[PDB]
């Protein structure tokens, strides 16, 4: 288990450890901003657990302190058991049918407590967003009313700012059953995928090239993969091949530049290639100084780049005749070709 | 960059023009204008069907019509035609042309699975 | 454009709604009734004074969903009006298939709601399985061919409901609210983990595009709309990405097409052999139309064509390319910056159509 | 396309090269090689710092180093430098150079929020 940034309630922590053998309490020694409690272990020496309170409303448990401290795993495990295990570490919850005249009274009826004060943020015509803070328990819930749809989105960790705003909304606009929902989402649908999942996918698909990736290339490819692996339902997918084609345009340039072929803007790639039938091939003056593998990777790379970019990075004066891709399997066919090409550009 | 596949196909439809590679024929519409005026009357008026398969893939905007007035393709008249609204003889002569000139498909944006998915 | 397939229409309101659509639009109802056979559905035939007869075929999927076919009549233009009226019956932010989990439930408070909802002419609930830790029921309707899966996990106390939000969903959700004092369930749309971003639905994104194009929205070319809506489907998810240039690709591509179309409409055809270098100059830092072309246009037209071509060239120059020194290529690592550039691009596109 | 803002015949960084607009100076490197060779020794060796703000925006790869051997800039030795690792005097001399040439910012990729985020 992981005992860091626990969403423990800000108050109710002094009385939180009194049901085991309660006994000596106190705050954390020195500049720690927390608590560190020592108590008598059963028939043993004294045990201490140091639980420090973080900048936001999170608590962090430390039981690895020494001097019979493994009894601190007891306080650690009841702190594990105090908050609902199925609840999210940070909540995003959106409700429908709210206007500004319905949302401001909740904010000003939930800002008259002990140390709870909200703050106004940007006031755009697209969607209004507020910032409810607390000045005793270090919590901030950000609350947006999207103006056009009248949608009240509230985001943040379930600590005090969130709890009191949720209760004031459930009590002044007669939505009191909202305490019972935990999840409401689209069934079977994939989230945009985390960066690190996308990165490990890129690594197994880059093969022997991954340690050699330029940082800009890796950042482009990983962005594209965050969206590609979500399997998204789009009316068009061309945008998902932008990272591959731009990266090719970058790797090829570098490789060619180091092979004695500086690709300039006035000239372009065109200067070193011929197009007899359908593939571009390095010109003999240039091919004569490279090994065949290098000829083939460079020419295959340029040929794919040029065929796909010709229409995917431009539009026709007809507009409704511009090349489109309305199918995810089609897009992925191109992208997997491009990954082979990028890898070989680095590896060959 | 293009191939005229049929001429005076209907009364209304004066020609059928198919892309022969990844370049879009509608960016060289002056060339088509000159070829049409040579194969048809000098200043013809009617409709032109464009098959953009090798530039657009087997996509929802593969087929586009444009009006032609006094021998000029009017670029602001493009209307996308679904494949199921294209007469079968036009479709089968386009398929014949593709199988009879495989280098058009080699020069296309199609994938191999695309290359045989429209053949099938 | 829009998708009218597998809609979660309230099947019991399709006739009424359609007729009330012909009642307010003051068209003339011609024929309603089921499709001839082998295709269980409904068909509506109507017309306006002096146009063809539009037919709309509303097929009933075994899902409990419905599929509208408006590309079938002697007047598809006006059949799509009934299609879009029926489409707008559904909340566009509601899920196609809902998975919802509530807390604090025992078997003794959930079987009574299940039974009482199954106290209708078309509702019935079956006990799918009893694992002695998770008990699951299925609620099917013989009139609307849609079923719901209800799984209560007992030692957790968590009631989870999966299915399309169609008939048994609606009756059970509201009955459960009406007996166990759950008054806001009808008002909570989303609740999930905060750092998980989902692609926004096409219609939600399209509505935003409309509110951005305003008057320049009826004029969008369909390929340009598909590009800009796809881009928004991602932009509005605010995803956490290492780079956001990809999110500006739709705007730059659309600008090129729209600019080329406008210039052609003003006697300045942009071909591939020539380009934009034979219709523009660059004195220092803006691009400007060449005097033989500016002499025929008014300031406004010149100002929008030059502003568009400058923005498109300035931004494309590194966003659609890369340096040989690869790591010196232009990136955008901040979503706010990206959105600034995009809202600029949107104003340029709007003016290109409108001016 | 570039402006040399600082020169150190005997310093760790032999020169500082700033972009003057949206074009990336590293596409013009051969020009930079000869001008430096006019300002410093003909075949100088050391490191060159590039500020690419007007081509790249205020981004994580705004500042880049490259080695120069015998008067030639070696393009495969590019190392991105963080703004917190570039000496402050170079930073403020770049800030001054921008403030004396608003036309550089007019020709840049910067937005108004960017231009008054780096003119703090």
């Amino acid at each position: 288990r992981s005992y860091k940034n626990l969403n423990l309630v800000r108050a109710n922590i002094e009385t939180e450890s009194r049901q085991f053998i309660e006994q000596s309490i106190g705050p954390m020694p020195g500049s720690r901003a927390g608590l560190r409690v020592v108590f008598t272990r059963p028939g043993v020496n004294l045990a201490t657990v140091d639980i420090f309170y973080n900048g936001d409303g999170s608590t962090t448990i430390q039981y690895l302190t020494g001097a019979n401290r493994s009894l601190g795993q007891e306080l650690a495990d009841h702190l594990f058991e105090t908050i609902n295990p199925a609840e999210f570490e940070q909540v995003n919850m959106v409700l429908q049918g709210f206007v500004e005249t319905s949302v401001l009274p909740v904010l000003e009826l939930s800002a008259d407590e002990s140390h709870i004060e909200f703050r106004e943020h940007s006031r755009n015509a697209h969607t209004v967003v507020w910032k409810i803070i607390s000045t005793s328990y270090q919590d901030e819930l950000t609350v947006s009313l999207h103006i056009t749809t009248g949608k009240l989105q509230i985001q943040g960790r379930p600590l005090s700012c969130y709890r009191v705003f949720t209760f004031n909304l459930a009590a002044l606009l007669d939505l009191q059953g909202l305490e019972k929902v935990l999840i409401r989402q689209e069934d079977g649908k994939a989230n945009i995928v985390q960066q690190e999942v996308a990165r490990t996918y890129l690594q197994t698909v880059m093969a022997d090239a991954y340690p050699h990736l330029h940082v800009t290339a890796e950042k482009l490819l990983v962005s594209g993969l965050c969206v590609k692996l979500a399997a998204p339902d789009l009316p068009d997918y061309c945008m998902l091949l932008y990272p591959e084609l731009r990266t090719i345009e970058g790797v090829l340039k570098s490789k060619m530049s180091g092979l004695g072929m500086p690709v300039q803007q006035p000239a372009g790639f065109g200067t070193y290639f011929d197009k007899p039938a359908a593939h571009y091939i390095l010109k003999p003056q240039f091919a004569a100084t490279l090994r065949p593998e290098q000829i083939n990777i460079i020419s295959t790379a340029y040929t794919f780049f040029n065929v796909e970019r010709h229409s995917l990075f431009h539009m026709e004066t007809v507009v409704d005749a511009s090349r489109m891709i309305s199918d995810m399997a089609r897009l992925m066919g191109k992208a997997t070709r491009a990954w082979g090409i990028i890898k070989d550009l680095y590896i060959v | 960059m293009f191939e005229i596949t049929g001429i005076n196909v209907s009364g209304a439809l004066k020609a059928v023009v198919m892309a022969t590679g990844f370049e879009n024929p509608l960016s060289s519409v002056n060339e088509i204008e000159t070829k049409l005026s040579a194969l048809l009357g000098s200043e013809t008026t009617g409709e032109i069907l464009f098959d953009l398969l090798c530039a657009n893939g087997p996509e929802w905007n593969r087929f586009v019509t444009l009006e032609m007035k006094y021998g000029r393709i009017m670029l602001d008249t493009a209307k996308i035609i679904d494949e199921q609204d294209v007469p079968t003889h036009i479709l089968s002569k386009l398929t014949f042309t593709l199988r009879n000139h495989p280098e058009y498909l080699e020069a296309s944006v199609l994938s191999p699975d695309d290359v045989r998915q429209v053949l099938s």
